[PDB]
C-alpha cells in the first residue's frame, strides 16, 4: 500500500502529511506542534492498523492529535502526537538561513493525493535537518500549496520554506528538528 | 537499410479502480464499540 515506506519504515514525512489531510479534513491546515514518540515500520508480510485521533478543540480552537498504530491483536503503541492550530492569517516566513537545495525524487506516486509527495518531503526535510537524525519534533507546519513534485527547500533557522521552481510559496515549517533514532 | 525514427517515450497506464452491521470497530483501549454500515432499498 506504501510502496515508499522504506522496508516498511514510514519517514516523519508521510506522518506529518497524513496529519495535515486530517487537519483539512478538521479545517486545521496548520500543525501547531508535533512530537514523534516512535516510527511507524510496515511488516514485510500483512499490513498494519492506524488509527489518527483527534481530540475535541481547547483553547484558540486547537485540537488534539495522536496516532496509535496496531498489528492485527498489537496493544495501540503511540507513533506521535501533539496539538494541531488553526492557521494563521499571515505567516511570517522565516529569513533564509539555509542555503537553497532543489529536492526532486523520482517515482513520486500519488504526489498528487499529498499535497508534497512524503518520499519528497522525506528528502527534503533530510536536506535541512540531517540524514543521521530523523526529524521528530515538527512544529508550524504550514501548508499552502499542493501536488508538489520538484521543490525549492529555503532552510531556515529550525524550519524551513518549500516552494516551487517558480518561487512560489508551498509550506513553511518553523522549527522542525532531529533526534538519533536507530 | 537506414535507421527508422527515434521516438520520444513517456509512460501511460491506466490500472483498474456483515450486510447488516457493516464494518465493527473497537476503541483503542476501550470496550466500546462501533458498528458502522450503509443501508438502501435495493
Amino acid at each position: 500500500a506504501q510502496p515508499w515506506a522504506v522496508d516498511g519504515l514510514v519517514p516523519n514525512a508521510a506522518l506529518v502529511e497524513a496529519a495535515i489531510r486530517l487537519g483539512d479534513l478538521a479545517g486545521t491546515p496548520v500543525v501547531g506542534e508535533l512530537v514523534v514518540d516512535a516510527p511507524v515500520v510496515l511488516p514485510r508480510r500483512g499490513s498494519r492498523e492506524v488509527q489518527l485521533i483527534v481530540g475535541e478543540p481547547g483553547e484558540q480552537r486547537r485540537r488534539p492529535i495522536e496516532v496509535f498504530s496496531r498489528e492485527a491483536d498489537e496493544p495501540w503503541t503511540r507513533h506521535a502526537h501533539g496539538t494541531l492550530a488553526p492557521a494563521a492569517a499571515a505567516v511570517p516566513e522565516p529569513a533564509a538561513a539555509g542555503d537553497a537545495t532543489d529536492v526532486t525524487v523520482a517515482g513520486l506516486r500519488d504526489a498528487d493525493r499529498y499535497g508534497i509527495h512524503p518520499a519528497l518531503l522525506d528528502a527534503a526535510v533530510r536536506t535541512v535537518v540531517g540524514d543521521d537524525l530523523l526529524p521528530s519534533v515538527w512544529t508550524g507546519v504550514s501548508l499552502l500549496a499542493s501536488g508538489a513534485t520538484a521543490v525549492t527547500v529555503t532552510p531556515t533557522a529550525t524550519g524551513l520554506r518549500l516552494t516551487d521552481p517558480a518561487g512560489q510559496p508551498v509550506l513553511t515549517v518553523e522549527s522542525v528538528r532531529g533526534t538519533p533514532f536507530v | 537499410d537506414l535507421p527508422t525514427y527515434a521516438f520520444e517515450h513517456r509512460h501511460y497506464w491506466l490500472e483498474p479502480a456483515d450486510p447488516l452491521l457493516g464494518t465493527v470497530v473497537s476503541t483503542p483501549g476501550s470496550d466500546r464499540l462501533t458498528a458502522v454500515a450503509q443501508w438502501s432499498r435495493r
